[PDB]
C-alpha cells in the first residue's frame, strides 16, 4: 500500500463483513439468494422478493445488526433481465458504523410490498421509485407520482423512455394558458458512440456466448 | 408645442418606472443564490430603486432567476398574467435563456420564453451578481427610450 | 364647522387620489389577470369557507374587558370629588375585579388557545 | 305520514321515466321487458350510466354485485321494490 | 411458469369490478370538474371524454394490466378532485391546439415521409 496512486486495501473490513455476510445467509436462507463483497468493501445481500419485510426486519432489529437507518433506496432498470427492475436498499447501522446493501427484483406487473412499516423513510423513496420506474409498492400509505408533472404518462427513468420524452409545453394565446404538444427539436440531441473497440479490463471479461 | 410636451410627460413617467422598479420575490434554482448576492452590500440593488417586493401585484418585474420545468411553467405564467402592466421579464442564467445544462430534459421547458415574454437576458451559468447588474442597467435604458405617449401623439 | 370640514377634506384628498388611481393609467383587463392569487396555483376551494378561530374565548373576554375602560376612564374626574375615601374604595375595588377576572381566565386555562 | 307511499306502478313509471331521459335509447323502442345490451344495443359502460341514473332517481346506492345483474327495465323494478319493501 | 402473484385482481371478472367502480367515480365527477376548473366545456364533452379514455383499452385481457390501469386511474381521479391539477392539465385530454394530422395514406404522402 506504498503506491501513491493506488487505493490502499483494507482486508480487515473485508473479513468482517464476509463473515457477517455468511452470518445474515444462514438465518435468512428462506430468502438469501446470494452474497458477495467488492474490492472496495462494500457487501451486499440478494434476496427473493419475498424477503423485503423479513430480511429488513431483522437488519433492523436483530441486536448484531441494528441498521437503524435508511441510507436510501433506489432501483436500477435492466431491460436485457426477464425481471428487468433491481430494487436496491442502502442501510446504515451507527450501533457498528457498517453498511449494507440489499438488492431484490421486479418486473412491470409484479408488485413488491412496502417496507414503510420497516422504515418510514421509504415513504417517499418508493414513490420515486414508482413515478420514475413504474414499480408498483403494495400497501403503501399513498402511492403517486412525486416528481414527475401531473398527468404525466410514462416513466422517464425507464431505460427505454426517451430522453427528451415525448411532450413538451408552451404557451398559447389563442386559449390563453399552456399547452402540451408532441417534442420538436430545434437542434437534435447529437448521440455519441465513445465506446472504444478494445477491452479495457480483463479481470471483468464474461465467458464467450 | 403639443410634440414638445408629450416628449417631456414621456421622459416623466419613462424616468418614474426605470427609477422604482419592484421585481418580484421569485427565484427558481441556482441562479436566485446570484441574484441573492445583487441585494447583498457589495452591490446593494436597492440604492438604484429596485426593491424586491413579494405580492405579483405589486412587482413591475420578473427575474426567471433558474430552470423553469414543465410543473411550474403554469405557476409561471399566471403569477406573470397577474402582474399589473407596465411589466418588464429578465431572463436569468441558461435554463431560463434555453434550457441550458437541461436543454434535453423530458421535464424543462426550453426557455421561459416559451411561456412570457423576455425584455433581457441575461447570460451565465449563473450570471455575476454583477452581470445581473448589467441586466437591471440594460433595462433601465430600455424603459428610458419608449415612445408610449409620442406613439400616441400621433395617431 | 371647522372639525366637519376638516373631516370632508381628509376624504375628498383620499377619494380623489382613488379616483386618479383607476382613470389615468393604461388598463389592460383579461380573466387570468383578475384571478385570486393563490402563489401560482388555482385555490382549492373558496376564500369564504369558514375560517375557525382558535382565540374565540379571549376574544368573548375582550368584550367583556373592553367595558372595563369604558367604567375606568372616569377615573381621572372622579378624583376630583370630595368624596375620596369613598372613591378610592370603589375605584380600587373596580380593578381588582376586573383583575380576579383576569386571574380566574388565566387559571383555568382560558387564554390558551384551542388546539 | 301523508305523502304517497311507494307501488310497484310507481316504480315501474319512474323507471322507464329515466330511460326515456337517456340519450342512447330510442324512446319508440323501449319495452318494460327489452334487454338493455340485446335489445337497445347498448354497451356495458351504458349500463353503469343507467343504474347511476336510477340512485340519484331512488336516492339509493346499488353496488357493483347487484347492478351486474340488472339487465332489463323490469329487474331494475323487482330489485328497486325488493330492496325498497314496497310488496304492493 | 405462467403462475404470477397478482395486484389486487386474481381474474378478469373480478377486475372488470374495479374497473366499473372507477368509471362510476370518474362519471360522477365531471360535473364537479367542469364547476370548479370553470371549464368552457359541457358535462357532455367531459364524460364523452372518460368514455374515448375507457374505449381506448377495452382490449386488454391481462388482470394484472388491468389492475395497474385502474391504479393509474385512481391517480388521475384524485389529482382532479383535489385540484392538484390546473386547468391547463384537465384540457391536455381534448389537444385543442394540435392541428388534425391527416390519416389517409394520399394526405400523408403530400406533406412528408413518415408511415
Ligand atoms: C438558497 O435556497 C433558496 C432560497 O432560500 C433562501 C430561496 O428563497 C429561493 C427563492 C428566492 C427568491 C424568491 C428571491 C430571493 C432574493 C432576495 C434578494 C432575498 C434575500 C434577502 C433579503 C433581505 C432581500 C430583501 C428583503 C428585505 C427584508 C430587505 C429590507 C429592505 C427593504 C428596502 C425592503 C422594504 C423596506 C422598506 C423600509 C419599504 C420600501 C418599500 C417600498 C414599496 C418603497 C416605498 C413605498 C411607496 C408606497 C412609495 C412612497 C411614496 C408614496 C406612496 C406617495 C407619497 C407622496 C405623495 C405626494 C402622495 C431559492 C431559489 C433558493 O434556492
Ligand atoms: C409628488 C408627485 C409629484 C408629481 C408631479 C410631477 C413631479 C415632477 C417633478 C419631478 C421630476 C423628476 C426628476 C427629474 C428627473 C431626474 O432628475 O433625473 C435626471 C436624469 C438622470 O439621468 P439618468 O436617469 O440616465 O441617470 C443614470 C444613472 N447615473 C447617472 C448614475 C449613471 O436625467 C434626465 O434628464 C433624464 C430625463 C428626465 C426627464 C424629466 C422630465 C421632467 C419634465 C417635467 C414634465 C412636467 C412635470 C409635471
Ligand atoms: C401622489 C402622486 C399622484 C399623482 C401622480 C401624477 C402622475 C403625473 C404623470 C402625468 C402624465 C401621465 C401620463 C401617463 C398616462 C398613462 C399612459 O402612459 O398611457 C399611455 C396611453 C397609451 O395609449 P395608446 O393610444 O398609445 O395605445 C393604447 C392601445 N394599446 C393598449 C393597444 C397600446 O396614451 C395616453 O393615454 C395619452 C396620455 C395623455 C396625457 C395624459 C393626460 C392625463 C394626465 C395629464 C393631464
Ligand atoms: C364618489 C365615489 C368615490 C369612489 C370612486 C372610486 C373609483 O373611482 O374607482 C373607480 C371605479 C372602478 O371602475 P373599474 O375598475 O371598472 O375601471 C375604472 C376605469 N374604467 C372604467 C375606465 C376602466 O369606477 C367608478 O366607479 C368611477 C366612478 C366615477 C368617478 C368620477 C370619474 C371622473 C373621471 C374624470
Ligand atoms: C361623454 C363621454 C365622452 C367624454 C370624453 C371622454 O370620456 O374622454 C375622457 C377619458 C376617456 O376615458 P378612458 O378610459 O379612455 O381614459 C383612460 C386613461 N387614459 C386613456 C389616459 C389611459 O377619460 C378621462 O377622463 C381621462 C382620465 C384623466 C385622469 C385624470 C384624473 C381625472 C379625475
Ligand atoms: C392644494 C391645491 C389644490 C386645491 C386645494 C383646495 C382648493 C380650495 C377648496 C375650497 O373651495 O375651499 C373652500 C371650501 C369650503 O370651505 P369654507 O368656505 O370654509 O366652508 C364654510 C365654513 N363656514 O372647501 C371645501 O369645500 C372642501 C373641499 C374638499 C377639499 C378639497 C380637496 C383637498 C385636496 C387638495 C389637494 C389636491
Ligand atoms: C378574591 C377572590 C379570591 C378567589 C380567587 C380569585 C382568583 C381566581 C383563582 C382561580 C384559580 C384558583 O387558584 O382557585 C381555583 C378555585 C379552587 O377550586 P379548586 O378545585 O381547588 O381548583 C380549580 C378547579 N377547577 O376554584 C374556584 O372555585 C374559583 C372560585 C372563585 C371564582 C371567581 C369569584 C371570586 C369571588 C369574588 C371575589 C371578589 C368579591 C366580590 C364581592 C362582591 C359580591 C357582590
Ligand atoms: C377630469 C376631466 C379630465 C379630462 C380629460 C383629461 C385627459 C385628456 C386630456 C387631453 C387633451 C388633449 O386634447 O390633448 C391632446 C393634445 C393634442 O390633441 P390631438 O393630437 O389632436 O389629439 C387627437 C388624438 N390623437 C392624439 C390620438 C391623435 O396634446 C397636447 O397638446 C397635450 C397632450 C398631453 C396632455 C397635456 C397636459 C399636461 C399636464 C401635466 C400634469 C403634470
Ligand atoms: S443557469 Fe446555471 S446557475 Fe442558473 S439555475 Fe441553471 S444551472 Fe443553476
Amino acid at each position: 500500500d506504498t503506491r501513491p496512486t493506488v487505493r490502499p486495501r483494507n482486508d480487515v473490513a473485508h473479513k468482517q463483513l464476509s463473515a457477517f455476510g455468511e452470518y445474515v445467509a444462514e438465518i435468512l436462507p428462506k430468502y438469501v439468494q446470494q452474497v458477495q463483497v467488492s474490492c472496495f468493501n462494500e457487501l451486499e445481500i440478494c434476496i427473493h422478493p419475498d424477503g423485503v419485510i423479513p430480511v429488513l426486519t431483522f437488519l433492523r432489529d436483530h441486536s448484531n445488526a441494528q441498521f437503524k437507518s435508511l441510507a436510501d433506496l433506489t432501483a436500477v432498470d435492466i431491460p436485457t433481465r426477464q425481471n428487468r427492475f433491481e430494487i436496491v436498499y442502502n442501510l446504515l447501522s451507527l450501533r457498528f458504523n457498517s453498511r449494507i446493501r440489499v438488492k431484490t427484483y421486479t418486473d412491470e406487473l409484479t408488485p413488491i410490498e412496502s417496507s414503510v412499516p420497516v422504515y418510514k423513510a421509504a415513504n417517499w423513496y418508493e414513490r420515486e421509485i414508482w413515478d420514475m420506474f413504474g414499480v408498483f409498492f403494495a400497501n403503501h400509505p399513498d402511492l403517486r407520482r412525486i416528481l414527475t408533472d401531473y398527468g404525466f404518462e410514462g416513466h422517464p427513468f425507464r431505460k427505454d423512455f426517451p430522453l427528451s420524452g415525448y411532450v413538451e409545453l408552451r404557451y398559447d394565446d389563442e386559449v390563453k394558458r399552456v399547452v402540451a404538444e408532441p417534442v420538436e427539436l430545434a437542434q437534435e440531441f447529437r448521440k455519441f458512440d465513445l465506446n472504444s473497440p478494445w477491452e479495457a479490463f480483463p479481470a471483468y471479461r464474461q465467458p464467450p456466448e | 408645442r403639443g410634440e414638445y410636451v408629450v416628449a417631456k410627460l414621456d421622459d416623466l413617467i419613462n424616468w418614474a418606472r426605470r427609477s422604482s422598479l419592484w421585481p418580484m420575490t421569485f427565484g427558481l434554482a441556482c441562479c436566485a443564490v446570484e441574484m441573492m448576492h445583487m441585494a447583498a452590500p457589495r452591490y446593494d440593488m436597492d440604492r438604484f430603486g429596485v426593491v424586491f417586493r413579494a405580492s405579483p401585484r405589486q412587482s413591475d418585474v420578473m427575474i426567471v432567476a433558474g430552470t423553469l420545468t414543465n410543473k411550474m411553467a403554469p405557476a409561471l405564467r399566471k403569477v406573470y398574467d397577474q402582474m399589473p402592466e407596465p411589466r418588464y421579464v429578465v431572463s436569468m442564467g441558461s435554463c431560463a435563456n434555453g434550457g441550458g445544462y437541461y436543454h434535453y430534459s423530458y421535464s424543462v421547458v426550453r426557455g421561459c420564453d416559451r411561456i412570457v415574454p423576455v425584455d433581457i437576458y441575461v447570460p451565465g451559468c449563473p450570471p455575476t451578481a454583477e452581470a445581473l447588474l448589467y441586466g437591471i442597467l440594460q433595462l433601465q435604458k430600455k424603459i428610458k427610450r419608449e415612445k408610449r405617449l409620442r406613439i400616441w401623439y400621433r395617431r | 364647522m371647522n372639525l366637519m370640514l376638516a373631516l370632508l377634506t381628509n376624504f375628498t384628498l383620499a377619494t380623489l387620489l382613488v379616483i386618479i388611481a383607476f382613470w389615468l393609467p393604461q388598463l389592460n383587463v383579461y380573466s387570468e389577470k383578475t384571478s385570486p392569487y393563490e402563489c401560482g396555483f388555482d385555490p382549492m376551494g373558496s376564500a369564504r369557507l369558514p375560517f375557525s378561530m382558535k382565540f374565540f374565548l379571549v376574544a368573548i373576554t375582550f368584550l367583556l374587558f373592553d367595558l372595563e375602560i369604558a367604567l375606568l376612564l372616569p377615573l381621572p374626574w372622579a378624583s376630583q370629588t370630595a368624596n375620596l375615601n369613598t372613591m378610592l374604595t370603589m375605584a380600587l375595588f373596580l380593578i381588582i375585579l376586573l383583575a380576579v377576572s383576569l386571574a380566574y381566565e388565566w387559571t383555568q386555562k382560558g387564554l390558551e388557545w384551542t388546539e | 305520514s301523508d305523502a304517497p307511499p311507494l307501488t310497484l306502478e310507481g316504480i315501474k313509471d319512474r323507471v322507464l321515466y329515466v330511460l326515456k331521459l337517456y340519450d342512447k335509447i330510442d324512446p319508440e323502442k323501449l319495452s318494460v321487458n327489452s334487454h338493455f345490451m340485446k335489445d337497445l344495443g347498448l354497451d356495458s359502460l351504458d349500463q353503469v350510466e343507467i343504474i347511476m341514473a336510477m340512485e340519484d332517481e331512488f336516492g339509493f346506492e346499488i353496488p357493483d354485485i347487484d347492478a351486474e345483474k340488472l339487465m332489463c327495465p323490469q329487474e331494475i323494478v323487482d330489485y328497486i321494490a325488493d330492496k325498497k319493501d314496497v310488496y304492493e | 411458469s405462467t403462475s404470477v402473484k397478482p395486484i389486487f385482481s386474481r381474474d378478469m371478472n373480478e377486475a372488470k369490478r374495479r374497473v366499473r367502480e372507477l368509471y362510476r367515480a370518474w362519471y360522477r365527477e365531471v360535473p364537479n370538474t367542469v364547476h370548479l376548473f370553470q371549464l368552457d366545456i359541457s358535462v357532455k364533452q367531459g364524460r364523452d371524454k372518460v368514455r374515448e379514455m375507457f374505449k381506448k383499452n377495452a382490449h386488454i385481457t391481462d388482470p394484472r394490466v388491468v389492475d395497474l390501469l385502474v391504479i393509474k386511474g385512481k391517480m388521475e381521479l384524485e389529482e382532479t378532485i383535489k385540484v392538484w391539477k390546473q386547468r391547463t392539465h384537465v384540457m391536455r385530454f381534448f389537444h385543442e391546439t394540435e392541428a388534425p394530422r391527416p390519416k389517409d395514406f394520399l394526405s400523408k404522402f403530400y406533406v412528408g415521409h413518415d408511415p
